[PDB]
């Protein structure tokens, strides 16, 4: 079963981050505002012995 | 709704928007008022705090 | 002139006001009880 | 070889519990139905069970499944599913709550056809602004009360005529005259007199006395 | 003159005969079980005044209990001795001449 | 030579009508005419209701003119109830008829995307006021609700006595409840909806697990 | 002193603020909080990526 079965060669000469499409993921404005304190929060963290 | 009466309603969709375009007057800019802020945040309910 | 009609006697249906149903144009879901393909389950059929 | 979803369905329960499935589930078992109760005596009032009943929510036959392609997900780009909808106010004899009813879409495969259900919500308008009639937009939000989870982002098309009624200080929509029933009975509309209405009491309670005497049977 | 032909339709709403006529239908638990008992498997008879009505939409368009069709002259003409023509004339179906 | 304008056509499906009913009330035996006045009503309030959404003036001056206000009602409760009523504003195609500029202003009926703002929250920050004439219960609901909160502070002004004692059976009540901790049960929305399994078997509080459209 | 010292008409006031906000900087390292990085996997859990289950 399937014991020799080949793929295309443009599976193997294709580039890096290439078959990615744009798509526009769209969200609340209140999850928004939360994904932006959270990456600010995020961010703006005191580099100590644990950051 | 039935959506295969989309696309007519969006022909009239453009067919009024350019007949509102050309019929009225513009005077001027208005000046932008301040947003207020919304209850309806999404999610479950946050704290007073 | 004047319009003398009044809406309760067209909703309720008074002097027998009768309208006639299609016929056999229910189209619902329950009663179906085959499996719908493309061109038919026989498409082509030829009575010799 | 290009696996199908099984495959990774099968390789996720393979992940989580160790193992896919334990074989043998089948089995030809014949489930065989057993009466107990008399012949039109089954104590339920509107569906009266007399076979096997199948249960399951999305597992059984005939095959339903929610249909994502309609006129929501044509018009609106939405974060998830039934956050943004667009429906019918029916209702507003509540304070800061219309009534809208919004249509979805759910598929049949064996007869390949999709049909249009209704399901009505709750929403919420401050300004007291929706009237019946309107064709509004409806967003997802918190929670407001205990069935109000949806507010009206935007009125899309104001019902001027009902407008235009409360205005004249009658109704937005005049009320309709057929609706739900109270019994199965045929519910007559009593036209007597002042004095004839005894006499009509006493038919109406004999009417009674033969429903109860139907409980005797034969004879 | 009014006052005397309103305060007997008003004493005659209060009487007795009448609010027992028109009583609410009676529900599940006052009926008894769940089903299979012959006549309590169902509520009795509901009788409604046209112009007083102690329900909303007295008319309905469903599969079994459809009762428009029960409204016509006719059904009343079982009971004409005890019946009020002004009520006759303003709610019926296919009256004649 | 125009005959087939929807003002002209309901004009004169409204007159066919009156001279079906008419012809109705002096022979009620002829079956035919029956048959014919129940589809002459159905092609008027065809006619009618799609005057109402092309021409509103000339519909409202019809409907004012020959005293027939309720000649476009919905007939049942139960497709009212489902939005089937208003499905023939979209299905006939009419739902984008009525110009909003002379009509209404349509900056407040717009909800803003960018901030989340609803319709209302919108034309608060403009300065409108989107809001139907009430009736005599709506106004009831909006200007009773002083009135009690002036009664229960003069009842705690003027009667210490006794809204000390009401307040600590309140507390007593509240303090001593088995469902004080804030949990999962005591945080759903509704009770008898999430849990209907204990509806039947071990708690007898709620007889029925539907209370609204959910 | 019940006014607190950084009142403006939004009342975002600090409760630990010790300083006029016209003297404190704009923008400053925050010491009080702690970077958490996601330990939830939604889809993806194992050996081989097929899809991801991106949908959810």
């Amino acid at each position: 079963f399937r014991g020799a079965d080949t793929y295309s060669v443009k599976y193997c000469e294709q580039g890096r981050y290439e078959y990615q499409r744009y798509l526009m993921i769209n969200r609340f404005p209140s999850e928004y505002k939360k994904h932006f304190l959270s990456f600010l929060s995020n961010i703006r963290m005191s580099s100590g012995s644990a950051t | 709704l039935k959506a295969g009466l989309l696309g007519h309603y969006q022909q009239e969709a453009f067919e009024a928007r350019k007949r509102f375009e050309e019929s009225t007057t513009y005077p001027g800019p208005i000046r932008a008022a301040t947003p207020g802020d919304t209850r309806f945040y999404s999610g479950s309910l946050e704290s007073i705090l | 002139t004047e319009w003398k009609l009044s809406p309760r006697d067209i909703v309720l249906r008074r002097f027998g006001q009768h309208t006639k149903p299609p016929g056999k144009a229910a189209l619902d879901v329950g009663s179906m009880r085959g499996s719908v393909i493309p061109f038919g389950r026989s498409p082509g059929e030829q009575l010799v | 070889p290009w696996w199908n979803f099984q495959t990774e369905h099968r390789q996720r329960c393979v992940l989580m519990y160790g193992g896919a499935r334990t074989k043998n589930t089948h089995n030809a078992n014949h489930r065989v139905f057993i009466k107990k109760y008399k012949r039109n005596a089954f104590p339920n009032r509107t569906r009266h069970h007399w076979a096997v009943s199948m249960t399951g929510v999305l597992s059984q036959r005939p095959r339903r499944m929610p249909w994502p392609y309609d006129l929501t997900s044509l018009i609106f780009n939405q974060p998830r599913q039934g956050s943004d909808k667009i429906g019918y106010v029916v209702g507003t004899s509540m304070l800061k709550t219309a009534v809208v009813a919004t249509n979805h879409m759910v598929y049949y495969p064996k007869f390949n056809q999709r049909v249009s259900r209704t399901k009505r919500f709750f929403a919420h308008d401050e300004d007291l602004a929706c009237v019946e009639g309107d064709l509004v937009h409806i967003k997802q939000c918190r929670k407001i009360s205990k069935y109000k989870h949806y507010y009206v982002f935007s009125i899309l098309e104001p019902n001027v005529e009902g407008r235009e009624r409360l205005k004249l200080g009658l109704k937005a929509v005049p009320p309709p005259l057929f609706g739900y029933p109270v019994s199965r009975r045929i519910v007559k509309l009593n036209l007597t007199s002042t004095e004839g209405t005894q006499e009509k009491l006493a038919a109406a309670i004999q009417e009674h006395v033969q429903d109860a005497y139907r409980f005797s049977g034969p004879t | 003159d009014t006052e005397q032909n309103l305060l007997a339709r008003e004493q005659h709403v209060r009487s007795p005969a009448y609010r027992e006529l028109h009583r609410p239908a009676l529900t599940n638990a006052a009926m008894g079980l769940y089903g299979g008992e012959p006549g309590f498997e169902k509520a009795h008879r509901v009788w409604v005044d046209p112009d007083r009505p102690h329900i909303k939409h007295i008319y309905n368009q469903t599969a079994l209990a459809r009762n428009l069709r029960y409204a016509r002259y006719g059904y009343f003409k079982r009971d004409m001795h005890l019946l009020d023509v002004d009520k006759l004339v303003r709610h019926a179906r296919l009256l004649p001449t | 030579f125009d005959t087939t304008s929807p003002a002209v056509l309901a004009v004169k499906r409204a007159l066919k009508c009156r001279v079906l009913r008419n012809h109705l009330l002096t022979n009620p035996h002829n079956n035919i005419i029956k048959t014919v006045l129940a589809n002459t009503e159905r092609k008027l309030n065809h006619a009618l209701r799609r005057l109402r959404k092309v021409d509103f003036k000339k519909y409202w001056e019809i409907i004012r003119d020959h005293d027939v206000q309720d000649i476009l009602q919905p007939p049942n409760l139960v497709t009212y109830r489902q939005g089937s009523y208003w499905k023939y504003d979209w299905n006939a195609g009419l739902a984008i008829s009525t110009n909003l500029a002379d009509v209404m202003d349509p900056r407040g009926l717009n909800g803003c995307v960018e901030t989340g703002r609803s319709r209302s929250e919108v034309a608060r920050d403009l300065g409108l006021s989107y809001t139907r004439p009430l009736h005599e219960n709506e106004k009831k609901q909006l200007s009773h609700q002083a009135v009690y909160y002036e009664r229960l502070a003069k009842f705690k002004m003027e009667q210490p006595e006794a809204a000390r004692a009401m307040e600590r059976e309140r507390f007593v009540r509240k303090f001593s409840g088995m469902f004080v901790k804030m949990d999962i049960r005591s945080g759903a929305p509704d009770f008898p909806s999430t849990y209907r399994r204990l509806l039947g078997t071990k708690v007898v509080r709620w007889a029925s697990k539907r209370h609204g459209p959910n | 002193d019940e006014r607190p010292r950084d009142w403006t008409v939004d009342e975002i006031t600090a409760e630990d603020v010790k300083r006029s906000p016209y003297k404190e900087m704009e923008m400053q390292p925050l010491q009080n909080l702690a970077p958490r990085y996601e330990a939830r996997p939604k889809g993806y859990f194992g050996r081989t990526y097929y899809s991801g289950m991106k949908q959810s």
